[PDB]
């Protein structure tokens, strides 16, 4: 029972978010897993990087992926950079100080476009739901929440702490004003989404599905409709594919980054009069974002993140003219320490010195006392690597039927042993001494190769009835398992290939294999979403543990015991123990496929690649209703008789917070109360109370709108009041109270026979209209 | 001619037409009557002539002007739509209701109807270009108005609004019209008892307004 | 006359004589007047 967690992150140059550039070229910063990444150019060395202070897999860790950076900018000048990610939270760091200073949460899904004004303090977000948010910082709170969108927030833009235009996922555009504070205007941008959109202080552009682009003005004409917004300009054939990202640039440009690893650069000087396109710009990688650089209008100078690990830069010299050269300039690229593609395959050596292989044969190694590569070479296609501890040299099977081997020292080729096998070789493993070598390849084929010296040559071969996926040989050398296409897990003694036994019953393929050090216990993985570990004295299935809802893609023991670690598609790492098989821990480390797991030979670090390129090395160590009436008739009366003491020398928080005049502040609690206490209500109330309500019917009996409004209710309770308390109300003698019935009775009667008058008219009218049809056209 | 949608003739006597992919017939013509022996296609300009067993003739052209005509009346709905929420912003009744008979929102009439009644409490029954414009009203129009006023007079709390668009309509439209416009018969005999009960209400609410006279009547005798 | 449900598919015409479009409704009134009909139609 031990504790461990992360100790570092590769290859996390490009994640999804939107590169910041920086003046000094100067540095960049960009998107990394849950962390940011700022580094400069010339070098390519990482400055730095920004997490969070608790490791995941922690005691207070959350069994949840960490939400990935999504977006991110930056104010130089306030040198403060906001951040938002996945789940809707935005945070912000100080780049001298490294550390943020506050967070906020008010959207529930990712965050796509963040804008902000240190000049206002100001920070305005829009995220994947339909909402529209703005921030203050010296605030920290949320001064308010535009939301008239339906399906995303695309495009953004804004003027001043007055304007703002928007665009969505659902094709309208819409301007809303920040005073008034709300949409005012909408069109129909593009039939279909609209993703595009960037504003010159005079015209706009927005951008649809398959390169049509629309060219608009602005203005701050007073219209209903116009001024507002036009539909001038249609250009299209830019490509094939949705834009993306349009950004301006002057000293009279702009680019369009699309989704087909391009990016087009246009001119200003009907469409075609106004437009120029100056040049496009072609990457060999899908690209993801885009900002410039120019200086003097002679060069343009472009920062550009493609969706691989590869960040890249474009320069072009020109003469306001023409742009000079048929090509652009890669002056920089950075990608050494990252990967180009998906991992496959991770191997630790007794030194520690750590493996990654790739689509691209990009057979890498790095250190971990480093963490930075230490080499590289390239073979395509490769599976699965493996180390030879002789020499500390590494082997590749891959999909082309193909066997190479590598040196750490020497270059890459010494031996390179081709057509293997028909198809793709699956696996190979070695012997713990290190002279004969397995392989499994789906030409149903086991080939044993001997480490002649140095070359290899294949001693002999096994042929199957299916299709084999892996192989592995017990570190005592006394047993050879194999995992076939069919639900099969055969076990060979090693000296002679007896067919000593065979497992079944995974209602999949197998897809990993492993045995304990004593060669007692062998644990097996398949996609059947379920892990099985046996005895091999007996071939006996001991357990059987559900687990990984996707597919537990390997597991791997530990030298010491029967401790295991298991690796899935659904992004999660399981740390197990095989005699009491319950998970002692639960990592969450990284968000795509754990393709690659690799255990330390001693120490107790593993390794993950990801999918999202991640490697892992892991470390150990109540009122009542009457009540309510009188209480608010209280204020109301108070409030009113005030203002009268008010005026007449001139001759509450509640309300002002919520924003009423006392009369209608008292008719809200009247209509709030339930009338089957409303009766009780009114007898409770004592006369005192009873005689501020009628001086409450006064002032209503001014304020005329709201009689019409609710003259049923007010008859029905003056009517009832006065009913009750008759015999002390006329009792008591107040001249100003006999004007204030005076009052009372006269627009009380007024209003019911003005609506009276409206209602036979009407039945007198409608019962004319009945007769003359029925005398009309019935006969 | 687009490669696409392949047709088919057929001696039923009509056309049907689908995409060549797709497998599920798309549009279906039945110009012809008894047969169809011949069927041909000017390219350039993709039209369709199709000859019968009589003597009669049809030629026929896809249009992607339906398409063009769909995506005006989209943009004019969603221009209507904001004109109609910046005018309950703002004020201007009268237009709002224009908008809102012309779209068909009982909410946004129903509250404009409201707001008019609010702010005409200071002849005349609502802003004068109110009245004027239930004037120039149309005749589907006044039987979807006299349909909602139907419902709001069958509520207890909105008859007011129910009687006062009812009165205006009387005062501002022709009664021939009104009772040669078909249905309006069935629309007005729903009407009428409701009011009668709205009427015999309102009676006895003036009645015990007279309760009150009585107090005051009393209190001055003692006083 | 009582009232019933409203003819045009773009409606919802309650007991107490209001009509609904189901267009102008916000987001949050459709899903509550959904709730509404959900539960009735479960009691039922």
């Amino acid at each position: 029972y031990q504790r461990f967690e992360q100790a570092a992150a590769f290859g996390v140059i490009a994640s999804n978010a939107n590169c910041v550039w920086i003046p000094a070229p100067g540095q960049l910063i960009t998107s990394a897993l849950e962390d940011v990444n700022i580094w400069d150019i010339k070098t390519g060395d990482l400055v730095s990087k920004l997490s969070d202070g608790l490791p995941p897999g922690a005691s207070d860790a959350r069994g949840a992926k960490p939400a990935e950076c999504t977006y991110l900018e930056a104010h130089k000048d306030t040198d403060l950079l906001a951040v938002g990610y996945a789940d809707g939270v935005i945070k912000v760091w100080d780049l001298m100080s490294k550390t943020v200073l506050l967070n906020f949460n008010g959207h529930k899904a990712a965050i796509t476009l963040l804008q902000f004004d240190g000049t206002g303090t100001r920070l305005i977000s829009g995220s994947k739901d339909s909402n529209i948010i703005v921030w203050d910082l010296v605030g920290e709170v949320g001064l308010y929440k535009l939301r008239s969108h339906k399906d995303s927030i695309t495009g953004f833009w804004c003027q001043g702490e007055d304007w703002l235009i928007s665009t969505s996922k659902d094709g309208m555009i819409k301007l809303w004003d920040l005073k008034t504070h709300q949409c005012i205007e909408t069109h129909i941008a593009h039939t279909g989404e609209c993703w595009g959109l960037a504003v010159k202080d005079d015209l706009l552009i927005t951008t649809g599905t398959d390169s049509q682009v629309k060219i608009w003005k602005l203005d701050i004409e007073n219209d209903k409709m116009g001024g507002k917004l036009t539909e001038m300009g249609i250009f299209e054939k830019q490509s094939k594919q949705r834009g993306l990202k349009i950004e301006f640039i002057t000293n009279s440009f702009f680019y369009i980054q699309n989704a087909d690893k391009t990016i087009e650069t246009f001119r200003i000087r009907y469409s075609s009069f106004i437009l120029h396109p100056f040049q496009t710009i072609r990457s060999l990688y899908k690209i993801k974002s885009a900002s410039w650089t120019t200086v003097s209008s002679s060069k343009l100078e472009l920062v550009l993140t493609t969706s691989s690990n590869t960040i890249e830069y474009y320069s072009i010299p020109y003469e306001k003219r023409d742009p000079t050269s048929p090509a652009p300039l890669k002056t920089h690229t950075i990608e050494l320490q990252g990967q180009r593609t998906d991992v496959r395959s991770i191997d630790i050596s007794d030194d520690n010195k750590l493996l990654a292989t790739a689509s691209n044969g990009s057979l890498k190694i790095w250190n971990i006392k480093t963490h930075k590569c230490i080499r590289t070479f390239e073979c395509g296609y490769a599976l699965t690597c493996k180390f030879l501890p002789g020499g500390l040299l590494v082997i590749l099977g891959t999909r082309n039927g193909e066997l190479q081997l590598f040196d750490l020292a020497s270059s890459s080729l010494l031996d390179t042993i081709e057509d293997a096998h028909d198809a793709a070789i699956w696996s190979l493993d070695l012997t713990s001494d290190g002279k004969r070598l397995v392989t499994g390849s789906a030409d149903k084929t086991v080939k044993f190769w001997d480490f002649k010296v140095l070359k290899l040559h294949h001693d002999t071969t096994l042929e199957l009835t299916d299709d084999i996926l892996c192989v592995r040989v017990s570190p005592d050398d006394r047993y050879l398992a194999i995992s076939l296409l069919d639900n099969t897990v055969k076990v060979f003694f090693l000296d002679s290939m007896k067919f000593y036994l065979s497992l079944y019953g995974h209602k999949l393929p197998v897809l990993s294999i492993d045995i304990s050090f004593d060669s007692k216990m062998i644990i097996t993985s398949s996609a059947d979403k379920n892990i099985k570990i046996w005895g091999l004295d007996f071939g006996d299935c001991h357990k059987s543990l559900f687990a990984h809802q996707d597919s537990i893609m390997n597991v791997k023991f530990l030298p010491q015991s029967h401790n295991f670690f298991s690796c899935s598609k659904d992004a999660v790492v399981k740390y197990w123990d095989g005699e009491k098989f319950e998970c002692i821990q639960k990592l969450y480390a990284h968000q795509s496929e754990v393709w690659a797991l690799a255990v330390a030979t001693d120490g107790g670090f593993v390794v993950s690649s990801s999918h999202d390129h991640s490697i892992r090395i892991w470390e150990e160590t109540s009122l009542k209703a009457g009540e309510r009436l009188m209480e608010a008739l209280d204020l109301g009366i108070a409030e009113i008789e005030g203002l009268e003491a008010y005026n007449r020398d001139m001759k509450n928080a509640v309300l002002i917070a919520v924003n009423k005049t006392p009369e209608q502040y008292i008719m809200d609690t009247l209509l709030r109360i339930r009338m089957s206490q409303l009766e009780d209500a009114l007898m409770v109330m004592p006369f005192s109370y009873v005689l501020k309500f009628l001086k409450f019917i006064d002032t209503v009996m001014q304020n005329k709108t709201l009689l019409h409004s609710h003259l049923p209710l007010i008859c029905k309770n003056l009517f009832f009041i006065i009913k009750f308390n008759h015999k002390e109300l006329v009792s008591q003698k107040n001249e100003e109270l006999k004007l204030q019935i005076n009052r009372v009775k006269t627009e009380l009667r007024s209003a019911l026979k003005s609506t009276e008058d409206d209602l036979g008219f009407n039945v007198q009218g409608l019962k004319f209209v009945k007769q003359q049809w029925n005398l009309r056209h019935n006969y | 001619n687009k490669q696409k949608q392949l047709i088919s003739c057929g001696a039923d006597g009509l056309i049907k037409i689908w995409d060549c992919s797709s497998g599920e017939c798309l549009k279906t013509l039945d110009g012809h009557n008894n047969r169809l022996w011949a069927l041909s296609t000017m390219n350039d300009g993709d039209m369709i002539v199709s000859a019968d067993a009589d003597g009669v003739f049809q030629f026929w052209k896809d249009c992607e002007q339906e398409i063009e005509e769909e995506q005006e009346k989209a943009k004019l709905q969603v221009e209507q739509e904001q004109s109609l929420q910046n005018y309950m912003s703002k004020g201007d009744w009268t237009n709002a209701f224009l908008l809102a008979m012309t779209l068909d929102h009982p909410m946004r009439l129903f509250n404009v109807l409201k707001r008019a009644l609010g702010e005409s409490r200071s002849e005349v029954i609502f802003n004068e270009e109110l009245d004027q414009a239930i004037s120039i009203l149309n005749d589907e129009q006044l039987i979807l108005l006299m349909k909602r006023c139907r419902d709001w007079n069958t509520n207890a709390k909105t008859h007011t609004i129910a009687q006062r668009t009812i009165r205006c309509i009387l005062m501002h439209h022709n009664i021939a019209k009104l009772s040669e416009i078909p249905g309006m018969v069935k629309i007005v005999d729903a009407i009428i008892p409701y009011t009668q009960r709205h009427f015999t209400r309102v009676d006895n609410l003036v009645e015990q307004s007279y309760i009150l006279d009585y107090a005051l009547v009393e209190m001055d005798k003692l006083f | 006359y009582n009232v019933g449900k409203a003819e045009k598919d773009g409606e919802i015409r309650l007991k107490n004589g209001v009509a609904m479009s189901k267009e102008e409704l916000t987001r949050e009134d459709k899903n509550r007047l959904r709730r509404a009909l959900k539960r009735k139609r479960s009691k039922a």
